[PDB]
């Protein structure tokens, strides 16, 4: 039990990750498609967890999977307006949308993004990107909205995947790993691939509450720095 | 340079960017039906400091630039009796693709734009997205898709999708227009998109590339009615698909 194979977070499927992070005995899966939505407690506090199964369709989002995430976030915001401090935790292993439902998937991402901003008037959303799929596409923009972004060494986070970059921008020009993101200030914590460590970081960040000056509110500063 | 630029000039009255803005951004304050509005458009800038963003893409400067321009309006109207409308004129080919863009966090820049637009909407600014051309992928998420109401021109050049036709062809090893045409959420045309229930209205125009006087009148009228329809009402996304509805009903039952 002290060995990596039994302590690893990335080795777990999405449903196992969700069960492992929520307080013992609180895990309750809704709508039991490729996304797990679960209710539970996080250190005794009401919580909802959406976890994308990257092993299925590469975690590509469609109409149903997209609505599951958006709807979970929407109900958490509703809870908070009713005085219930529900916290949302997003496990983002995804590469984009399903071509066959492309515009429904994209519309759902816009709804997910809207719900994150609404909810973060009350509670921070924590996003965990652990790999092995990592987080690409429209959902990386969602990650960029979240109060806190936690990554592992095996995580990648970015807008465009490797293949679409090379096909559009070329084999080379004249980056997305968890360590790099942390070093450039685009992720808030760099985590060992260890279940207990991931769980504790998640709880510490929720207990921290809403950040005073998150990255999204620093446009003038980013514009200055890019201007350099 | 683009349909977005053409329509910005027609609707706002000016062509040149503001002193403080990236040249790939057009921003102008004006009035519609006596109501304060701000027009925003992303447009091509061949002299973009970022080489991968020189053909109208939403890249680093465009994402953070939009965030800044929207937040500027939000802060200015904090005390005003009337929050100015944000009129997004949408004609964007894609997000920028590049290694410098990824290294410098283009996903975060576009998140900045989304966050500003959403906060403005939640605070009571009417947001209207006017689709006059391409509305693609992350560029559309950043510029337009947070609108209270979406209005599209009914024209073959107006396309909403998650990826380019070329990219889609590569992944399905292909011809793709033919395949995508039978699957509405997969289709690129605006009639298919409208069938999803995601547009408030569609509008035919005579000369889509440079609006006629009658076109300008029809579009201004429609924007006016969208504005009237939003004001005082709920501040949700316009889209607010039976499967989606079922999902939300089940979540509420089981919450």
């Amino acid at each position: 039990a002290r060995l990596l194979a039994l302590r690893s977070f990335t080795e777990l499927g999405a449903r196992q990750r969700a069960r492992a992070l929520l307080d013992a005995g609180s895990f309750r899966e809704l709508l039991d498609d490729g996304v797990v939505v679960a209710r539970g407690l996080l250190d005794g506090q009401p919580a909802v967890l959406a976890a994308i199964e990257g092993a299925f369709q590469g975690g590509s989002l469609g109409e149903v999977s997209g609505a599951k995430i958006a709807g979970a976030l929407e109900l958490a915001a509703e809870d908070n307006r009713n005085g219930v401090p529900t916290r949302a935790l997003l496990l983002l292993e995804t590469g984009g949308v399903r071509l066959q439902e492309a515009n429904l998937g994209l519309a759902a991402i816009a709804e997910i993004q809207a719900a994150i901003v609404d909810l973060q008037r009350y509670q921070p959303v924590v996003a965990v990107i652990a790999g092995p799929v990592g987080c690409f596409g429209g959902m990386s923009i969602a990650a960029g909205l979240c109060s806190y972004v936690l990554v592992t060494r095996e995580a990648r986070l970015g807008l465009n995947g490797p293949q679409v970059i090379e096909q559009e921008a070329g084999i080379a020009e004249y980056l997305t790993g968890g360590e790099q993101r942390f070093a450039s200030g685009l992720a808030d914590a760099y985590l060992a691939d260890d279940l207990d460590e991931v769980r504790t970081s998640v709880l510490a960040y929720f207990a921290k509450g809403l950040p005073a000056r998150p990255r999204c509110r620093r446009a003038e500063d980013y514009l200055r720095r890019l201007g350099d | 340079a683009s349909r977005g630029l053409a329509w910005f000039q027609a609707l706002a009255g000016s062509l040149a960017p503001r002193p403080g803005d990236p040249a790939s951004l057009r921003v102008a304050d004006a009035e519609l039906d006596g109501y304060p509005v701000r027009f925003l458009a992303v447009v091509p800038d061949p002299d973009n400091p970022f080489p991968r963003a020189r053909q109208g893409e939403v890249g680093l400067l465009e994402g953070w630039g939009l965030a800044a321009a929207v937040d500027e309006a939000l802060e200015a109207d904090r005390e005003a009796p009337r929050k100015r409308a944000l009129l997004a004129i949408v004609d964007v080919p894609s997000q920028a693709y590049g290694r410098r863009e990824e290294a410098l966090g283009i996903h975060q820049a576009l998140a900045g734009a989304v966050d500003a637009y959403a906060r403005a909407r939640l605070a009571g600014h009417p947001l209207i997205g006017l689709l006059v051309g391409k509305a693609m992928s992350g560029a559309f998420l950043a510029h337009g898709y947070q609108a209270n109401r979406l209005i599209a021109l009914h024209d073959p050049g107006v396309m909403v999708h998650a990826m380019g036709k070329a990219a889609a062809a590569r992944i399905t090893l292909r011809e793709l227009e033919a395949l995508a045409a039978k699957v509405p959420p997969m289709a690129y045309d605006i009639d298919s998109y409208a069938s999803l229930g995601l547009l408030w209205r569609t509008l035919p125009v005579e000369t889509v590339e440079v609006p006629s006087t009658a076109d300008l009148v029809r579009v201004r009228t429609c924007l006016g009615e969208a504005l009237a329809d939003i004001l005082g009402g709920p501040r949700d996304l316009g889209g607010r698909r039976e499967a989606s509805a079922r999902v939300r009903r089940l979540l509420r039952e089981q919450w």
